[PDB]
Formats: structure tokens, sequence, C-alpha cells
């Protein structure tokens, strides 16, 4: 394919007061979450058999050594540069990783949020305030590009280079996984009522993977000009649920058809016709 | 600013009286991370309940998905009540098959 491929890794933290913080963090292939931090440990936590991603032992000792001597610095400089009550609770977001494009260039980012708004972002190899952000951003950018220049090359190499060979690695290691076909079942109900003598049609369709689907509210061949599609929501177990829904008259539901087309059904669309109140 | 949670509840099977099933809460956009999340039957509160690790979308706002193993039956009713900063009192949406 062409379709651009995402590895994230995150990290979550609040200071509730100048003295107590908590912390979460984790790792992302696209929207499937492929790795988990234990804080307790410092180690991280492969959610899957294919998690390793091609990455010796050694290699990923390493990695968790970075992650935990980054995680001790943060801890220190916090402390350090912090003591207004009025400043808590804050919270910090950071979400680094990498793009691979479609012909194989690799694009990373290292990108900050404070409080839900932009903080500040690596580029190229300079850390940069976000406008918005005021003094808050220019104090942190000054800290990084002034006082850690170590911890910048790092940075550049992990986005650049370590994390694309990863993400690839973790596409290989887990090819059965990321290649398979899940096939959706469907079923209809009824949704909140529209209206005095209106139906609210619902078609599921549930279990379905990879992502892309087609559903429709259909009479015979023709498409309902008022379907509504929901958001793709997620299953546990990697799975996707969607549902589609039409407003209709009461006298006018009869000979409505969800019809739902996926990859995994080789070409035996689904055909569910609505029967609600109808059959005695 | 802070964002208040959206909330979508949704089973992942058709309910059938009697047979296993799971139940989703699907809980995003929300802005602190700070919430408590819970699945219901029956108004109280289910331990047994599993929920993905947080994360966030583009525009930084938090996401998370709760599930369950649950029986449906027609006396038992199941929901997924949030708190959070942003709202004035819990909110409880009720699963409807
Ligand atoms: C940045 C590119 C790196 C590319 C190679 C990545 C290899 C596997 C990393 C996945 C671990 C995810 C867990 C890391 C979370 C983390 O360190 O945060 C702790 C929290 O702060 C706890 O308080
Ligand atoms: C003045 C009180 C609030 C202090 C907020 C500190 C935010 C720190 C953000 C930096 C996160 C790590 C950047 C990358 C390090 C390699
Ligand atoms: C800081 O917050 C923690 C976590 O809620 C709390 O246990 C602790 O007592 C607080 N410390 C203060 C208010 O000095
Ligand atoms: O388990 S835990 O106590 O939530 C881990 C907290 N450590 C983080 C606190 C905030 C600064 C970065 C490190
Ligand atoms: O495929 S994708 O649209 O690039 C994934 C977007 N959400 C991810 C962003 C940060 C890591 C958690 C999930
Ligand atoms: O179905 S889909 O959301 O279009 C696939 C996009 N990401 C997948 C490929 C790599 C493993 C994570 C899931
Ligand atoms: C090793 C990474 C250290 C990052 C330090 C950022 C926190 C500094 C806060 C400054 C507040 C003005
Ligand atoms: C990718 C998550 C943050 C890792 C930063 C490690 C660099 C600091 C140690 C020099």
């Amino acid at each position: 394919s062409q379709e651009h491929v995402s590895f994230h890794v995150i990290q979550i933290f609040s200071f509730v007061n100048q003295s107590w913080a908590r912390g979460q963090g984790s790792g992302w292939l696209d929207e499937l979450q492929t790795h988990g931090w234990d804080s307790e440990s410092g180690t991280i936590i492969f959610l899957h058999q294919w998690s390793k991603g091609q990455f010796s032992n050694e290699e990923l000792s390493d990695l968790e050594l970075l992650f935990r001597f980054y995680l001790f610095g943060l801890t220190r400089e916090i402390q350090d540069h912090a003591q207004d009550y009025s400043k808590y609770p804050f919270e910090v977001q950071v979400k680094a990783g990498c793009e691979l494009h479609s012909g194989g260039s690799p694009e990373g980012f290292f990108q900050v949020a404070f409080n839900g708004l932009d903080l500040l972002s690596f580029q190229q190899t300079t850390w940069v305030p976000s406008p918005g952000c005021g003094s808050l951003a220019q104090s942190v950018c000054h800290l990084l590009n002034h006082q850690y220049e170590g911890v910048t090359e790092t940075v550049y190499n992990l986005i650049r280079s370590t994390c694309p060979r990863f993400l690839l690695g973790l596409l290989d290691a887990g090819k059965m996984y990321v290649h398979r076909q899940v096939r959706p079942e469907a079923w209809l109900s009824s949704g909140p009522s529209p209206g005095p003598g209106r139906l609210q049609l619902v078609c599921h369709v549930s279990g379905f993977y990879p992502k892309p689907v087609w559903v429709m509210w259909m009479r015979g061949e023709q498409e309902q000009q008022g379907t509504q599609l929901g958001d793709i929501l997620p299953n546990a177990n990697g799975t996707w649920y969607l549902r589609a829904t039409l407003d209709v008259a009461d006298g006018e539901a009869a000979g409505l058809s969800c019809r739902v087309k996926h990859s995994s059904l080789e070409g035996q669309d689904i055909i569910l016709y609505w029967r609600g109140s109808l059959v005695p | 600013i802070q964002r208040t949670p959206k909330i979508q509840v949704y089973s992942r099977h058709p309910a059938e009286n009697g047979k296993s099933n799971f139940l989703n809460c699907y809980v995003s956009g929300f802005h602190p991370s700070d919430i408590e999340v819970d699945l219901l039957k029956n108004g109280e509160r289910i331990e047994k309940v599993e929920h993905s690790d947080l994360s966030f979308s583009k525009d930084w706002s938090f996401y998370l998905l709760y599930y369950t193993e649950f029986t449906p039956t027609e006396k038992d009713e199941y929901a997924c009540r949030v708190n959070h900063v942003t709202l004035s009192q819990p909110k409880i949406v009720k699963w409807d098959r």
C-alpha cells in the first residue's frame, strides 16, 4: 500500500501539587497499543508476542535504561525549576515518534502539550516554543536548547532512525496480525424516536478488521439519502464497530435493508431487511 | 481549557437474553485526564472491567475504551457512568438493546 504508517510513544503526567505527581506511558502502532510501561519497575510491557519488533534484548534494554534516565532527569529538573499553589494541578502530554511516508521517507516528531495546549515541538535540531504557550514555552525550550545538548542529539537519533527501524520491525514481526481479515456481524435495532409517526432504523456492524467498511441503508439497489454513519468505534481485540442510521416515516420503512461490504466478506455482502413491528 | 467527555455505549454482539456478550463504553474528547469511568449493573459498579491505557488525539483530548463481559437478561439494566471536573454531576448513559 501507499498508506502512511506511524509509531508513537506517548507520556502523560500530572503534578497534583508541588511534591506529588503521577504518570503513564505507552507505545502505539497507528491506533493499536503495542507497549505499556510499568512505572514501579520502570520497564517496558510487551503486549503482543511480536512487540519486540525484531530488536535484540540488548537494544531494548538500552532503550529501557534511556527512558529511565529521561524520567529521572525530568523529575529532578521539574523539582528544581518549579512553587505557587495556583499553578497546580497541571498536566503534561508528550508524543514522540515517526511517520513513514509512501515512498519510505521517514519523518520524526516530538511534541509537547501543557494543560491541553501546544507547548513546544522538536524541529530539525531545535526545540521550538509554541507562540500560544508564551513564556513557559520559551523557558522550557531555553533549558532544552542550551543545557541538554546530548539530550537533543539522542532525541534526534531516536525519532529519525531508531523509530522507523522499530516500526518496520514491528510490522514484519506482527505480519500475521496486521494482515489479518476479521469478518463482521451485523444486526438491526430501533434507535431513539425521531418524532411522532417516525422511526429510527439502526444497522449495527461489529467485529470487522481492517477498518475500511461500507454500510448503507437501501431500497433495492437505491441508496437511501438520509443514511448517517456514526463514528467507527473500537472493540477489544482490535476490531471495530459502526452504526448506520436512517430516519423514516411510519409506513415507509418496509422494504428497506442494510447492506454491508467488507474486504473479509469475499464478495458476499451482508443484507438485513427491516422487520420492526411489520411481522405479527 | 477543560473539555467535557463524550460517552458512547455499545455491545460487541446483538443482545440475546442469557447469552454471554461484551459491553463497551468509549469515553473521548475530555481534558484533563483525571476521570472516573464505571460500568454499572443495576446502578452498582462492575469490578471485572478492562480498560485501554490512556491515549489522546491530535487536539490533545483524551480517550479510553472500557469493556466488560456480561450476560444480558430482561431484568438487568447496564450503564456507563462518568465523573469529571467539567461535569456538575456524574453522567450516566444507559445501554439499550
Ligand atoms: C521515541 C521513539 C522510540 C522508538 C523505539 C521505541 C521502542 C519501544 C518503546 C515503547 C515503550 C513505551 C513506553 C514508554 C513510556 C514512558 O517512558 O513513560 C513513562 C511514564 O512517564 C511513567 O511515568
Ligand atoms: C512552572 C510550572 C510548570 C512546569 C511545566 C514543565 C513542563 C516540562 C515539559 C518538558 C517535557 C520533556 C521534553 C523533552 C525532553 C527530552
Ligand atoms: C499532594 O497531593 C497528593 C496526591 O493527592 C497528596 O497525597 C498530598 O498530601 C499532597 N501534598 C500536599 C497537599 O502538600
Ligand atoms: O507510578 S508513578 O508514581 O505514577 C510514576 C511517576 N513518574 C513520573 C512523575 C512525573 C514526572 C515524570 C516521572
Ligand atoms: O494511525 S494514526 O491516526 O496515526 C493514530 C493517531 N492516534 C495515535 C496518536 C498518539 C499515539 C496514540 C494513537
Ligand atoms: O484497519 S486500519 O486502522 O486501517 C490499519 C491501520 N493500522 C494497522 C496496521 C499496523 C498495525 C496496527 C493496525
Ligand atoms: C531531561 C529532560 C529535562 C526536561 C526539563 C523540563 C522541565 C523544566 C521546567 C522549567 C520551568 C520554567
Ligand atoms: C522518547 C521519549 C523521551 C525519551 C528521551 C530520552 C533522552 C533523554 C536521555 C538523554
